[PDB]
RNA sequence: GAAACUGCGAAUGGCUCAUUAAAUCAGUUAUCGUUUAUUUGAUAGUUCCUUUACUACAUGGUAUAACUGUGGUAAUUCUAGA
RNA sequence: UGUACAACGGGGUAUUGUAAGCAGUAGAGUAGCCUUGUUGUUACGAUCUGCUGAGAUUAAGCCUUUGUUGUCUGAUUUGU
RNA sequence: GAAUGUUACCGCAAUAGUAAUUGAACUUAGUACGAGAGGAACAGUUCAUUCGGAUAAUUGGUUUUUGCGGCUGUCUGAUCAGGCAUUGCCGCGAAGCUACCAUCCGCUGGAUUAUGGCUGAACGCCUCUAAGUCAGAAUCCAUGCUAGAACGCGGUGAUUUC
RNA sequence: GCAGUCAAGCGUUCAUAGCGACAUUGCUUUUUGAUUCUUCGAUGUCGGCUCUUCCUAUCAUACCGAAGCAGAAUUCGGUAA
RNA sequence: GUGAACAGCCUCUAGUUGAUAGAAUAAUGUAGAUAAGGGAAGUCGGCAAAAUAGAUCCGUAACUUCGGGAUAAGGAUUGGC
């Protein structure tokens, strides 16, 4: 069960909802409803239509806490010497000097 | 439908009543197909026989290689315009009305099919599957 | 109460839509427990 | 989680957003019947046992629901749960 | 779907096939670079945090970081970019790519351990495979062993024993 | 000395005669109107900093193929994660 | 005289698609004064932007309600 | 809708009406049959036509939600907010109504016909018939479904004091 | 217009699988006539559209019987509106 | 005022606010409208209805009595500041 999203508005299209358009270049366009569907056919440009996802994105609207800092990282610090080099002679070889 | 069309066909909304003219999507030289009938249709007083994507119709050629013209030949609707609905619940529609000229068996005439094609047409007609790049 | 839509996988071996999802209309009817306040008997008669 | 299923899992009753139009919320046990029934909403309706045992293969099919639409029927419904609506739009002028 | 998982510490890598879509479903609608909490993957993976590094969907097409989408689209490629190896000078090829947003269409998900859980995994934290090669250049030897260039690199180069018949070499 | 990186070549060759009628092409000019790998010959004491507590010159930096190993695809001189 | 009913107000749902006001180094530009400029200043300019997915409408045959106010005995007629 | 005491609830069912249709593909089967060329059907499955009864989750249509936004002209000094143009115009538009333009549903017993039979005389034989009898059709009667006789009916509740 | 009886013939042979001459018996009243009873102080006087019902001399769909029916196809007939 | 305009639409002056009324909003209508896909298959017949339309620029066929045909046809363009 794929919930699709509108190729105009951007809202999720749940099963059965909305309409599907196969353009002549065989590019597919899905609409959640008649509103986007018409507005698409009207040659409106979504980045000019205030309520579309494209619009709010392009205009940077409401992304605040998704722009904040995050902690994702790791720690290893291990020793697994060169292969066939007898790693039993590769440990006592490095404490270094300095 | 009904002759050389392997498998069956779930009912699809009828976009093409007789007299409709649809684009010809193959390389046969035929520009358009004027629908004079629909194979395997019904009868009701004053009802226009209609065709849907995947149906076989008898048609003619209004614009085309003059060797295709003034003659009746079978054809298969590859693309609708009218919004139809599959069992998976989607309401979908193509941009144009289109079909290709075909022999009664359901074998093509030309070797290529320009533009996308419905799966309902594809699943149904083997030869169409061959020449069709973009399904649905 | 009204209606809604349902999606389920179809089991109908032989159907083109076998094993594939189908959206389906349904109805809902609110049916809180009925309560039994009596019982009447009936006899057969040549009239009914 | 009436409207929840094995596959859906989100806890929700069958009642659409803002409720059933013209009816209410369905706060009790219910029957869900495939397709459309005679009579209009709010009407007293009898559900009767079948008068014959049917084989038919079209019946007898045991079905399990995947997902039931809980979206609003009073408009072009988009969201299912009130959570999913706040999820997707985010914070609004009233809100917190 | 299958999981191709990798421990970047040990160098160990093992695959795990996961049925039961609910367990799989944790990864859905998720990007490359996001981390996963492995309690929901199963109880063997409890406490492990993963990384989605890529993978191949059905038909095997690779993913690409940055493309977003849960789909498969066609892109023009150039040198020094993923999923393209140019066969000629300044050769570009438009090829198909699969999106970076995880979906049920994926046959295999590429995963990279971040942190360790409470249970040792059979082929991963259990076994460790040593690095293939040691330092070659001048200071890299110095800086692998922290030698403070005095210490005469030639002593500190790594040697690999190999046996030729009854004659073993270095 | 496989593979691979790197450098160079792949713009020569060979084939064909479709277009082309002041175009090509021919002879004859022009660059005081330009680009030119290569070959050949010439051509480089200067690189730092308010210029004693000083800059790696006994030479500074990683990031990658090949390789190892885990993978996908019916399928290609497809390729991914480690 | 009560999970009573009603009229409003609140909340959900839904429609449009960003209100009035104020502000800005947004704005093709344009004037007026002199201390004739080392952003010179006061303003004016279709439009743009921010406050603002805001403002408006939403039962009239939508959902809901611990808030508010009010209503809760008039008329006729019936017997084996 | 008067009157068969009043009033209410639950039922019965006379009589009347009645409804479903047709096709194709898979499979059977390249089988039966045939020298070949050709080439079926019964059971099982998937769909389809014409018909009917619903229904509005979804999709489409409708727009005085004159709901929101836009636009022309003019009028209110300007702004705000509005008025007028037979609903001024336009885009979107919920609700309702609605569409093989949308979705759902359309029941199973009996008795027969033609016909093919059993037993079996007339007529020592023979015969489906004379007596008696079996099987049988898109037919028929029911089942089911729709009304409910306003002069067909049953069960049950409450039955008035100025 | 439709259906009979007799059976010389057609049908390779064989009257009646399917047909059928010469004759002859009938039915029907969507043919045309014949007549002129009814309406001339008026029964709107082609065709189509539309909707209902009825008829069967059944084109199809159900079940049968027959064949010059191997199969396939088809033809003749019964119950059938 | 808009505009080419004594057109249409809005206003000043002046004059009206006269046309039984109330409540509803079934069928059928009369008058105004909209319809997915198809596009005259409807019908005696495109009846009706729809489409077109101003202006600037570009472009413009047969044929002709040379005057025409001709806004032929076919195109682009239009606000605000
Ligand atoms: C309609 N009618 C009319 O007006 N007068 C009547 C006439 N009666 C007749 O005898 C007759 C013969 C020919 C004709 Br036409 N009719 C007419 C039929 C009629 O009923
Ligand atoms: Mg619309
Ligand atoms: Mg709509
Ligand atoms: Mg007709
Ligand atoms: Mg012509
Ligand atoms: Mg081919
Ligand atoms: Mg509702
Ligand atoms: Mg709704
Ligand atoms: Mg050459
Ligand atoms: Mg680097
Ligand atoms: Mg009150
Ligand atoms: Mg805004
Ligand atoms: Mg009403
Ligand atoms: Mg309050
Ligand atoms: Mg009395
Ligand atoms: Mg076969
Ligand atoms: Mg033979
Ligand atoms: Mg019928
Ligand atoms: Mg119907
Ligand atoms: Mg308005
Ligand atoms: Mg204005
Ligand atoms: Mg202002
Ligand atoms: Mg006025
Ligand atoms: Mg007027
Ligand atoms: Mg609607
Ligand atoms: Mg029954
Ligand atoms: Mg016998
Ligand atoms: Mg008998
Ligand atoms: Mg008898
Ligand atoms: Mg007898
Ligand atoms: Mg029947
Ligand atoms: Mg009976
Ligand atoms: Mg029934
Ligand atoms: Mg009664
Ligand atoms: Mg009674
Ligand atoms: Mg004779
Ligand atoms: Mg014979
Ligand atoms: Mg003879
Ligand atoms: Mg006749
Ligand atoms: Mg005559
Ligand atoms: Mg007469
Ligand atoms: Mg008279
Ligand atoms: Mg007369
Ligand atoms: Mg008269
Ligand atoms: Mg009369
Ligand atoms: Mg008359
Ligand atoms: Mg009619
Ligand atoms: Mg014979
Ligand atoms: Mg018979
Ligand atoms: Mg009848
Ligand atoms: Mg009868
Ligand atoms: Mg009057
Ligand atoms: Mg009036
Ligand atoms: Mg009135
Ligand atoms: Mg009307
Ligand atoms: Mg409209
Ligand atoms: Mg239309
Ligand atoms: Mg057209
Ligand atoms: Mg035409
Ligand atoms: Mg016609
Ligand atoms: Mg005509
Ligand atoms: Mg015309
Ligand atoms: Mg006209
Ligand atoms: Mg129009
Ligand atoms: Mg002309
Ligand atoms: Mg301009």
């Amino acid at each position: 069960m794929k919930v699709e999203i509108d190729s105009f508005s951007g809202a999720k299209i749940y099963p059965g909802r909305g309409t599907l358009f196969v353009r002549g270049d065989s590019k597919i366009f899905r609409f959640q409803n008649s509103k986007s569907a018409s507005l698409f056919k009207q040659r409106k440009n979504p980045r000019r239509i205030a309520w579309t996802v494209l619009f709010r994105k392009h205009h940077k609207k409401g992304i605040t806490e998704e722009v904040a800092k995050k902690r994702s990282r790791k720690t290893v610090k291990a020793q697994r010497p060169i292969t066939g080099a007898s790693l039993d002679l590769i440990k006592e070889r490095r404490s270094l000097k300095p | 439908s009904g002759n050389g069309a392997q498998g069956t066909k779930f009912r699809i909304s009828l976009g093409l009543p007789v007299g409709a003219i649809m684009n010809c999507a193959d390389n046969s030289g035929a520009r358009n197909l004027y629908i004079i009938a629909v194979k395997g249709s019904g009868s009701r007083l004053n009802r226009l026989p209609a065709a849907s994507l995947g149906d076989m119709v008898m048609a003619t050629v209004k614009k085309g290689k003059p060797e295709l013209r003034k003659k009746v030949m079978p054809a298969i609707v590859v693309r609708q315009a009218k919004s139809w609905r599959r069992r998976d619940g989607v309401f979908l529609y193509f941009e144009d009305n289109a079909g290709v000229i075909a022999n009664p068996k359901g074998e093509m005439k030309g070797s290529a099919i320009t533009g996308p094609v419905g799966k309902e047409c594809a699943d149904l007609w083997p030869r169409v599957a061959s020449n069709s790049g973009v399904v649905v | 109460a009204g209606m809604t839509t349902i999606v389920r996988d179809l089991d109908r071996p032989g159907s083109k839509f076998h094993k594939r999802e189908v959206v389906e209309a349904v109805t809902v009817v609110d049916t809180p427990p009925v309560v039994v306040v009596g019982v009447v008997g009936y006899v057969e008669t040549p009239r009914g | 989680a009436n409207g929840a299923t094995s596959f859906d899992r989100t806890k929700k009753t069958i009642t659409p957003m803002g409720g059933f139009v013209h009816y209410g919320e369905i706060k009790n046990d219910f029957i869900m019947v495939k397709g459309c029934i005679p009579g209009n909403r709010k009407r007293i309706v009898t559900l009767r046992k079948s008068l014959y045992t049917n084989t038919s293969r079209k019946a007898l099919e045991e079905v399990s629901l995947k997902w039931i639409d809980t979206a609003s029927k009073f408009g072009k419904g988009r969201f299912q749960t009130p959570a999913e609506k706040h999820a997707f739009m985010g914070t609004l002028k009233k809100d917190l | 779907m299958k999981l191709n998982i990798s421990y970047p510490v040990n160098g160990s890598q093992k695959t795990f096939e996961i049925d039961d879509e609910h367990r799989i479903r944790v990864f859905f609608d998720k990007r490359i670079g996001q981390e996963v909490d492995g309690e929901a993957v199963g109880d063997e993976f409890k406490g492990y945090v993963f990384k989605i590094s890529g993978g191949n969907d059905k038909q095997g097409f690779p993913m690409k970081q940055g493309v977003l989408l849960p789909t498969r689209i066609k892109l023009l490629l150039t040198k020094n970019v993923s999923c393209y190896r140019p066969r000629r000078d300044g050769e570009r090829k438009r090829k198909s790519v699969r999106g970076a947003i995880v979906g049920p269409d994926l046959a295999v998900l590429a995963l990279v351990i971040v942190k360790k859980g409470e249970q040792e995994l059979e082929g991963l934290t259990d076994t460790t495979v040593p690095k293939r090669l040691g330092p070659k250049r001048a200071n890299n030897i110095r800086k692998f062993f922290g030698l403070s260039k005095e210490d005469d690199v030639r002593d500190f180069v790594i040697r690999r024993e190999v046996t030729k018949g009854e004659k073993t070499y270095t």
